[PDB]
């Protein structure tokens, strides 16, 4: 899962 | 302790009426008069503020509620049952839809689903029917305008134009005489005062009528701006003095 | 992610860039990290992305509601109260790093909300991997009674530290100002300092380049 | 953290330094350790700063629905109610809190709940990490009945030295003082309190 | 007839053991009356002892349900103590969920809520109070909201409840026709006090010592009631007046 | 009508009859007292001698609640023991959260509301006593009186059951010949007189007296039953009076 | 023992002028072993397409959540469910498992049949929104695809040449991962026709 | 305690019937009357409105004909509410078939499990039976074309002609009369049409009194497509049978 | 009458018209008799029998080896009761080392018993019950009735006619309560204060039962030729 | 456990599965039927964890025996396999999952079609002109992927399995003992018994 | 996490  | 009550208050009698529906509709029937008219360009729903006592402050009392940006309601009946619909409905337009699809519910299906609650209390152990007639304008983009009637017994139609409680039988036969599929919203507006003074007895203005509108977007009633593709809410409540320039048109 | 949030005269301004992340790979390049919780109340999100969305999304439906069962505004606090709450209940595994930021009838307001649920007020404010680039623009740079100019400029200034020396940071800037008495401004790519060059060649192919064994019509129909 | 109580002639004082630690990088350098669960009960946070917020929190609404039934709550009963969250939730919290009001038939007093849950009472209360280091100095300077400057003296030498040879303490020294005239925040800066 | 005994609908259309509620809003047989000043909210209540073996300070229909918010009960005290107590639950409740405290107004429709539910519900009974709920709002400003057995409420620039309910009522009708506005127009919320104890004399056609009263006030950040003494104190300045 | 055959229903007057039926119960039952006094309180009660056979001091019926606080009631005994036994749960959890040991008008909404419950629902009865209960708190002494209903208020003096008038006129008394207030010791021996006074509308059977109370300076506001000497002091001193 | 890696397998969806392309390989193997030549990863929902990369078992039980939901959605709003409506459901739905979620990379395509603007979207296993003008990649070889789009694509192509770009990309990025390719599928949609191309590629 | 107020929905009578389930089915004699009619090219769907008033808005209606999936409708007489209810659940029930066994479900199989939930609330539970019979109109690879009725006894059985709610010994007797085996569709609709047409308690049977339905292989070869009618289609297939 | 029904009703006199009802099945139990000294406690107990081919229904039960009692009504009932008796006693030991006191043994029943008289759906409890029991302070006696009152006493009987006998020993009382260290005495006068209850019968071999408890004897039962001695 | 394969051809499908059960250092059987009639047109194979192989498998059994006898019909091959994905991918996530590997081959009288599923303990399903679980695959998918053609005979199908079979005893570690085959056509299921 |  992609992060910011 | 706790609710033993686990069977139903509400059943058929001999001849096939259900007792506590009937007994609820005449609850309704008791209602003060509202009434919703369907226009081309909106929808218009409106009803008496008839207060308990002059002292009483009766903006405080809001007969008229918004339930979705774009989705309105009134009723006749009792009040109270009422006010814990609309936070049923406001709840329910956001779980069992909102948070699924990221917009708003249809009128339709919001609609339903209010339905099934007032079902419900036709049918689950130890409760009443809810003692009210719901009429709920709203506007999606799909399907337009719309304006429904919902009943204790969980039963919803469409409706060009009615009314419910009171003296909705005259009111239902001013409505036929004036409604055509041509109206503007501002003639459903004129109609909807018309045909309120009829059944209203005492003071008739903008501070004993509630009457509220599904129209156009408003952009100034957002309360931000950047999002080109957020509008606004379709839903406005004519103020006080908005009603009174209309009746000196009357 | 850089995001901050700075106050200012008669409000409050949150900024953030606009890239994502899997590992090094630049999964967005224009993704927004300003969410709206209510009309008047906006939040930055840092963190795991879809927690950011989600949690967002949920205390703003419930303030929503909350806001109509009162007939009132909604408070940032109340935003903040339910956010630090649900986060706190996750003991973290919920990875979302806010900036919340608003304006409502007690006023303008700034917090932070870290992962675990601890809450921080300030009148500057910034979180994610180019916090520390952000925070040293922030520290040199901030001061007491700023402008509404002075606030967007030292905010989209803060992210750009982020995103040119932070490699979690990139692309755009956003902005959101929300001033008392007014309506919230969203300012999306307020600011678009990395635009991609002209490429040197076309890598349109000749028709027929691809080579295909079989074709039919698809039914989407009734 | 740098945290600590002080109870005197008048009343207690609480007091503390303002920075919040996220490894060595200070996420906040202006943090509010001292917080209010009733009017003049307060406590000083330290250990994980989700854990102190929410327990604060919690305590801070039982003491709200307790004045609603029965009155104001003794300082005793607050930290009754820290010691049982504290206690039950003992094996996942990371909360270290000093408990300190002023009650008109008790003046000051000072509560201290380490890490287990345990409560104890005392004439003054140090915790955090940056209390280590002032044990030696803090014993051999404190006495009872003190005066409110010679209180304010105690904790801003006390809390400089904390901060000074801590590195996980720093920023302002902020102190909340509770007597029968009301509540009184006071700040100090580094400019002041470093050089003593 | 057990549409009698519990809260479902009659043949025409009505619930018996609502309206058999209200009857017993009644069983006191004390009155009380609010109203609003320009910085406060007053509410005032009969207080009668009948038995000399009272304590007459434990003798009280008046209740601090949070700082900022106060409430009197018209019914017995059985269920105006239940009512009193979920009220005070819920106002703390809503300041730990929301982080603000409970608007007087919105507590109103929570407890109006919690009753609707006992009317449509079948194990659980009405209470048979009114609730008057009073405060200075942050937002709103002096607020009178008042609840009964039915689960109705709404706002109110003054009220009155009990068996001699509506003369008071129609009084305070006359003022308000007469004087055109709102509230009380009323620097100190002592004179408002003073004008909420002269209007419910001429309306009950009674006099009254300092022990047959009892009064709330609500100021911006907190509701107190009076003690003998500041009554007293009050009932001297009308006397002299 | 029907109205009076199911706990929880309001008549077209607005009462629950089912209370007032238990108030029946209530009023059936032998007489108890509470007296209000100086630094503290005093609680006795008239036990009705059935019989040679009934062990004389061994039938004891007021009840200690926490360490501070005694019991008293008039009516069905073990709904009376039902509420004691909630009002020591109360109590203990109050202790285990607050610490301190629970106020008195603290503890008698406890009983209140959990008394008032039991007139909410038709699945259950309301509770077939009054009860008198009081002791000494940080604010001082407090007497209440409980009645099924749910209802409860503080009292200078307190009686209940069939000796309930013939008391409450002799409480009366006392309250306007001693305005300053009635000494511990002095509301002992008082309550022996008022327990024997209003023995009178009971006196087929001949009765067994007991005494309890809390004082701040007699009993360092704990609650401690009255025997041996002290008890045959008040006892000779009731005798002396109705003779 | 990375469930996101054991069948192995790529999506991807691109823009045009008035109209999106979405293709994808058909290998499903097990590790080394290649198993079936013939496992289509693209599924669709009236006119709204779905490309499904990941755990195949997780891919197929999603297919079957999506056609339930979506014909439920049809029977009470009496519409097809748009690309922007059913990129909220696919969105609602795996967060909806966030701590045991689908080990999926879906990816979702369509035109907006009343705006008629062209629509694509992804996503990763635990529901977050990647809306793009340009491309959307997935699976095992979207590295490669990454490179392939970034470089190939140009906005506003027509159908015909959407396709051979979609189609390079999604051949060469195959080429470049041991776990992709054994096949390949490319649907090309306009507003209302959709043209399905299987293409001939290495079969290594 | 509370038994004083029990009705006892679920009790037999002295002479073994189920006085709700009576009762119910009393109720549903005063509903507007549905009939379905099956021919050997496909089904239909006719059913007459509670009566009308001008102003209700008839094309974006729905109180007879519902959509159950792609290949069963049903009719309803009854309560519509208590109707949606039983509709959503056959809808999802349909839903959990195909997920598991990726076919369509087979008619009887859903007609049968809804039947067997009204049963259930003439058994236990001690609520109150569900005041609506349905006539299920459906094709499945199995049986071809069939109707079904459910009542709230949740018996169910199935027809070539059948009707429920209002005047059904009329109606059951003027189908009797004129349905034959071999009949198409086109000659059933007339057939319903006509039937309502005689039995109607009104004056004279017009479009906006009227739902209308077919389910045909009318589409494209081998497969089914069911065709709910617009006012204005049913207005022309009244013209088309001379009725208006 | 009206106000019968069930146990979660009051009467307009303020009855308790199931619980009376329960009361009753009390009177037409088999006598019982109880009584005690300073040393010793003893239960007496009359048994019925079906007809001449029936056993005689046991009236005593054994809750502990200083405590136990004796039955009047419904049987299931005491089953029930002195079956928690032997949990309490036995918790009262495995928890704290402690023989369970009679006078708790008392509280702990009416309180479980009151129970039953306030909420819907239950019964009262259809039986009356003897105990005695040795224990720190003493022999006792309690008399249990299902209205939940237990009353503490030197001699007392229960069960149709026991009026006889509640007479007797009404009298007697001086002299039984100082038989001390004398067994046999004691049980002596219980037999000769259940004779008063008899009327066209008198105790035999099998419908006569005994029980003792006090200082150095464990609650022992006995049946049959064992009180054959005592006739 | 160990090898199960399956091949369909023109007419009917073949499933041959070991005979082998092994625990330790002890072949404690050489005469295993690793299958389950599901019906009488279907036939499932499995492989996999002890116990677990044998109480999915009957499960499964049981329940189509039971919607056969309901609804007095023989649920498609195609549906059968759906149902069984359905199980192990609900199993899959369970407290404790069966480990199963399964080939269901079947003879669709609708449409007069042999039919072959793959599918494994995670429930992922694939049809197949052939199949293997396990490491058998490893020899056979090449070996099929030379040799097989879509059109063959039964007995063209049961030469093909000889194929395997001794490629299979020739190069795998375990003596797995033989296979006991299976043929699923229009008539039904039958054994060959000597293999 | 933010410690004190
Ligand atoms: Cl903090
Ligand atoms: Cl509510
Ligand atoms: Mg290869």
């Amino acid at each position: 899962a992609p992060a910011x | 302790m706790t609710d033993r009550y686990s069977f139903s208050l509400t059943t058929f009698s001999p001849s096939g009426k259900l007792g506590q529906i009937d007994y609820a509709l005449t609850a309704v029937k008791q209602g003060v008069t509202s009434l919703g008219i369907k226009a081309t360009n909106g929808v218009v729903i409106a009803t008496e503020k008839k207060s308990s006592s002059p002292l009483a402050m009766s903006e405080t009392l809001s007969k008229v509620s918004l339930l979705t940006p774009d989705i309105g309601a009134v009723y006749s009946g009792m009040g109270p049952d009422y006010r814990v619909l609309v936070d049923k409905s406001r709840k329910v337009a956001h779980t069992s839809y909102k948070r699924i699809y990221g917009e708003y519910p249809p009128t339709k299906l919001l609609v339903s689903e209010v339905a099934k609650i007032m079902q419900e209390a036709t049918q689950s152990g130890g409760v009443r029917p809810f003692g009210v007639s719901l009429l709920i304008a709203g506007h999606d983009e799909f399907n337009g305008f719309s304006l429904y009637q919902v009943d204790p017994s969980g039963s919803y139609f469409p409706w060009k134009a009615t009314a419910i409680g009171k003296g909705s039988v005259a009111a239902k036969t001013f409505l036929e005489k004036r409604w055509n599929d041509e109206l503007e919203l501002e003639d459903a507006i004129h109609i909807a005062l018309l045909t309120l003074k009829e059944s209203v007895e005492g003071e008739f203005n903008g501070d004993t009528i509630e009457l509220a509108i599904i129209g156009d977007e408003n952009p100034d009633l957002l309360g931000y701006t950047g999002i080109p593709t957020d509008k606004g809410p379709r839903f406005r409540k004519l103020t006080s003095q908005e009603i009174n320039d209309r009746l000196e048109a009357l | 992610t850089t995001i901050v949030g700075v106050k200012f005269n008669n409000g409050v301004v949150i900024a953030a860039d606009t890239r994502s992340t899997q590992g090094p790979i630049v999964a967005d390049k224009n993704c927004a990290k300003l969410h709206r919780i209510s009309p008047k109340i906006w939040c930055a999100g840092a963190g795991t992305a879809a927690d950011t969305e989600a949690v967002t999304q949920l205390i703003g439906s419930n303030i929503e509601l909350h806001s109509l069962y009162t007939s009132r505004e909604p408070r940032v606090v109340s935003a903040l109260q339910m956010l630090k709450q649900h986060l706190f209940k996750y003991q973290g595994h919920i990875g979302a790093y806010l900036i919340v930021a608003g304006v409502d009838p007690t006023g303008s307001h700034l917090f932070s909300i870290h992962a675990h649920g601890s809450t921080d007020v300030g009148y500057y404010l910034s979180l994610g991997s180019g916090s520390l680039a952000a925070m040293a623009v922030l520290e040199s740079h901030w001061k007491q009674d700023l402008t509404k100019e002075e606030a967007i400029k030292l905010a989209s200034d803060a992210i750009q530290a982020g995103i040119w020396n932070d490699l979690g940071s990139g692309s755009n800037v956003d902005v959101c100002v929300m001033e008392i008495g007014k309506d919230a401004e969203y300012l999306r790519n307020y600011l678009t300092p990395n635009v991609r060059e002209e490429k040197q060649k076309s890598y349109k192919f000749p028709r027929g380049t691809t080579a295909v064994l079989k074709e039919s019509i698809v039914n989407i129909c009734d | 953290t740098s945290i600590m109580a002080v109870t005197f002639k008048d009343g207690v004082i609480l007091g503390a330094d303002s920075r919040t630690t996220t490894g060595a990088y200070i996420a906040n350098r202006v943090t509010d350790k001292l917080t209010r669960v009733h009017d003049k009960i307060w406590c000083c946070r330290s250990g994980s700063a989700a854990d102190t917020q929410a327990i604060a929190d919690i305590v801070q609404y039982h003491l709200e629905l307790y004045t609603s039934q029965y009155g104001t709550p003794s300082t005793e009963t607050a930290a009754s109610v820290f010691k049982e969250l504290c206690y039950e939730n003992k094996d996942n919290l990371t909360a270290g809190i000093i408990v300190a009001g002023y009650d008109d038939k008790n003046k000051g007093e000072v509560y201290t709940i380490p890490l287990g849950g345990s409560v104890h009472k005392l004439p003054y209360a140090i915790a955090g990490s940056g209390s280590t280091f002032i044990y030696g100095y803090c014993d051999k300077n404190f006495r009872e009945n003190m005066s409110k400057e010679e209180t304010v003296d105690f904790i801003k030498h006390s809390l400089s030295q904390a901060i000074k040879w801590d590195g996980s303490s720093g920023g302002v020294i902020r102190m909340v003082v509770l007597t029968a005239a009301g509540v009184e925040r006071l700040i100090f800066y580094p400019d002041e309190y470093e050089q003593l | 007839g057990y549409d009698r005994h519990i809260t479902i609908f009659s043949p025409e259309g009505r619930l018996y053991q609502v309206e058999y509620a209200f009857k017993a809003t009644n069983q006191t047989n004390i009155n009380s009356l609010a109203v609003r000043g320009k910085d406060c909210t007053v509410v005032i209540s009969q207080k009668k002892v009948p038995d000399k073996l009272l304590d007459p300070t434990t003798v009280s229909y008046i209740f601090c349900i949070s700082r900022t918010i106060g409430m009197v009960v018209n019914g017995p005290i059985p269920d105006a103590r239940n009512a009193a107590l979920r009220a005070k639950a819920e106002a703390a409740e809503f300041r730990y969920k929301y982080g603000y405290d409970m608007p007087c107004d919105v507590l109103a429709k929570r407890m109006a809520n919690l009753s609707q539910i006992y009317t449509q519900r079948a194990y659980m009974r009405p209470l048979g109070v009114i609730l008057t709920f009073v405060s200075v709002d942050e937002e709103l400003g002096p607020s009178i909201y008042k609840t009964d057995p039915a689960g109705y409420y709404v706002g109110y620039k003054a009220t009155a409840t009990g068996p001699k309910q509506q003369e008071i009522t129609t009084n305070l009708e006359n003022h308000f026709k007469k004087s055109k506005i709102d509230h009380i127009n009323e620097e100190s919320w002592e004179k408002v006090v003073e004008f909420a104890i002269t209007h419910m004399i001429d309306a009950l056609g009674t006099e009254f010592s300092k022990n047959d009263l009892e009064v709330g006030v609500a100021t911006k950040d907190k509701f107190f009631t009076l003690s003998a003494e500041n009554i007293e104190e009050r009932l001297v300045a009308i006397a002299e007046q | 009508t029907g109205y009076d055959l199911s706990n929880s229903v309001f008549s077209p007057d607005g009462r629950n009859f089912q209370v007032e039926y238990a108030v029946k119960a209530v009023e059936n039952g032998t007489t108890s007292i509470g007296i209000k006094c100086n630094d503290g309180v005093v609680f006795a009660v008239e036990k009705l001698i059935t019989s040679k056979l009934l062990v004389p001091q061994k039938n004891v019926k007021i009840q200690v609640v926490d360490r501070h606080i005694g019991c008293v009631y008039s009516g069905l005994i073990p709904d009376g023991r039902h509420l004691v036994n909630r009002g020591r749960e109360e109590a203990a959890s109050f202790k285990k959260l607050y610490k301190t040991p629970i106020p008195i008008p603290a503890f008698a909404d406890r009983l209140g509301q959990y008394v008032q419950a039991h007139t909410l629902y038709n699945s259950v009865r309301p509770f077939g006593v009054s009860t008198i209960f009081g002791g000494v708190d940080k604010n001082g002494a407090h007497l209440y009186m409980l009645e099924p209903s749910g209802s409860y208020w503080g009292y200078k003096g307190a009686a209940t059951g069939k000796g309930r008038q013939s008391a409450k006129a002799e409480l009366e008394k006392l309250v306007d010949h001693h305005p300053e207030g009635l000494s511990a010791r002095e509301a002992v021996k008082q309550a022996a007189k008022i327990i024997y006074l209003a023995h009178e509308d009971n006196k087929e059977k001949d009765f067994e007296l007991e005494i309890s109370w809390c004082s701040l300076s007699e009993t360092n506001g704990l609650h401690k039953f009255v025997k041996g000497d002290l008890l045959q002091e008040a006892i000779d001193f009731a005798q002396k009076e109705i003779n | 023992s990375d469930p996101s890696s054991i069948n192995g397998g790529i999506v991807v969806a691109m823009t045009g002028k008035d109209c999106v392309a979405i293709a994808c390989d058909l290998r499903l193997g097990s590790q080394s072993l290649g198993v079936s030549n013939k496992f289509e990863k693209i599924f669709h929902y009236g006119h709204v397409f779905l490309g499904i990369t990941g755990l195949a078992t997780d891919v197929t039980t999603l297919n079957e959540m999506f056609r339930y939901k979506t014909n439920l959605y049809k029977l009470k709003e009496e519409r097809a469910i748009e690309p922007e409506t059913f990129t909220q459901l696919v969105s609602s739905s795996l967060y909806e498992r966030r701590f045991g979620p689908y080990f999926v990379g879906p990816v979702v395509a369509g035109i907006n049949s009343k705006s008629g603007k062209p629509f694509i979207a992804g996503f990763d296993l635990i529901g977050c929104i990647d809306e793009a003008k340009d491309f959307i990649v997935s699976g095992t070889a979207s590295d490669q695809l990454f490179g392939m789009c970034e470089s190939l694509y140009e906005p506003n192509l027509e159908p015909e040449d959407l396709f051979e770009t979609i189609s390079q990309a999604l051949l060469n990025a195959a080429d470049r991962d041991a776990l992709s390719g054994w096949g390949a599928v490319v649907y090309i949609i306009k507003k209302d026709e959709v043209v399905k191309r299987y293409l001939k590629m290495r079969q290594d | 305690g509370s038994r004083r107020y029990d009705s006892r929905t679920t009790i037999f009578s002295p002479e073994g019937r189920l006085y709700q389930v009576e009762y119910a089915l009393e109720s549903i004699s005063h509903a507007g009357t549905a009939i379905g009619i099956m021919a050997s090219d496909g089904i239909v769907l006719a059913a007459e409105r509670k009566v009308t008033s001008t102003l209700l808005e008839q094309d974006t209606s729905t109180e007879k004909l519902y959509k159950l999936n792609d290949k069963i409708a049903v009719a309803v007489a009854g309560l519509t509410a208590d109707a949606e209810i039983l509709i959503n659940t056959a809808r999802i029930h349909a839903q959990n078939y195909l997920k598991t066994y990726n076919e369509d479900i087979p008619v009887e199989i859903l007609v049968r499990r809804l039947s067997d939930i009204k049963q259930g609330y003439t058994q236990h539970g001690g609520l109150r039976p569900f005041g609506v019979s349905f006539i299920y109109a459906g094709y499945d690879d199995r049986y071809g074309y069939q109707l079904y009725t459910s009542n709230p006894s949740g018996n169910y059985t199935g027809w070539k002609a059948i009707s429920v709610g209002a005047n059904t010994s009329a109606a059951q007797t003027l189908l009797q009369m004129d349905y034959k085996d071999d009949m198409k569709v086109d000659d059933a609709i007339e057939l319903a049409l006509k039937t309502l047409s005689k039995t109607t308690d009104s004056s004279a049977l017009t479009y906006d009194r009227l739902e209308f339905a077919t389910i045909r292989k009318g589409a494209n070869d081998g497969e089914v497509y069911q065709k709910i009618f617009k006012p204005q289609e049913i207005k022309d297939i009244l013209v088309k049978t001379g009725i208006t | 009458n009206n106000y019968d029904g069930d146990t979660v009703t009051f009467s307009p006199t303020g009855r308790l018209f199931q619980v009376e009802y329960a009361l009753e099945a009390i009177k037409q139990g088999s006598v019982t008799v109880g009584l005690r000294s300073n040393t010793h406690a003893v239960l007496v107990a009359l048994k019925r029998n079906a007809d001449e081919l029936s056993s005689y229904q046991k009236k005593i039960i054994k809750c502990d080896e200083h405590m136990g009692l004796s039955l009047a009504g419904l049987a299931p009932d005491a089953r029930v009761l002195s079956n928690y008796l032997r949990q309490q006693c036995n918790y009262s030991s495995l928890v704290f080392n402690r023989k369970l006191a009679v006078e708790r043994a008392g509280h702990l029943l009416c309180d479980k018993a009151q129970k039953n008289t306030q909420s819907y759906g239950g019964r009262p409890y259809g039986v009356g019950l003897l105990i005695i029991g040795y224990d720190k302070s003493g022999a006792h006696l309690l008399e249990f009735q299902p209205s939940g009152n237990v009353t503490e006493l030197y001699g007392t009987a229960i069960g149709a006619r026991s009026q006889g006998a509640k007479t007797y020993l009404e009298r007697t009382l001086d002299t039984f309560i100082k038989i001390d260290g004398n067994p046999d005495e004691l049980i002596k006068a219980g037999v000769e204060a259940i004779s008063q209850s008899l009327r066209d019968e008198s105790l035999t071999v099998d419908n006569l039962s005994i029980a003792i408890v006090g200082k150095d004897t464990p609650f022992t039962i006995y049946d049959g030729e064992a009180v054959a001695k005592y006739i | 456990m160990d090898i199960i394969l399956g091949i369909r051809v023109q007419d009917s499908v073949i499933l041959a599965s070991s005979k082998a059960v092994t625990r330790g250092i002890s072949v404690l059987k050489d005469s295993d039927d690793k299958t389950r009639q599901l019906s009488p047109h279907t036939l499932m194979s499995f492989a996999g964890e002890a116990g677990d192989t044998v109480q999915f498998a009957e499960y499964i059994q049981a329940n189509i025996q039971l919607y056969s006898i309901r609804e007095d019909y023989e649920l498609s091959p195609q549906a059968v396999s759906s149902f069984v994905r359905q199980e192990l991918a609900k199993s899959i996530r369970s407290r404790r999952p069966y480990q199963v590997n399964v080939l269901i081959g079947g003879y669709d009288k609708k449409k007069n079609k042999p039919e072959l599923y793959q599918i494994d303990y995670l429930g992922t399903k694939v049809e197949l002109p052939y199949g293997a679980h396990g490491y058998s695959g490893f020899y056979t998918f090449s070996l099929l992927d030379h040799h097989y053609r879509p059109d063959m005979t039964t007995e063209e199908g049961l030469d093909l399995l000889k194929l395997c079979v001794q490629e299979l005893e020739k190069r795998m570690p375990m003596d797995f003992k033989g296979v006991i085959v299976k043929i699923v056509d229009k008539d039904g299921i039958r054994q060959v018994d000597d293999f």
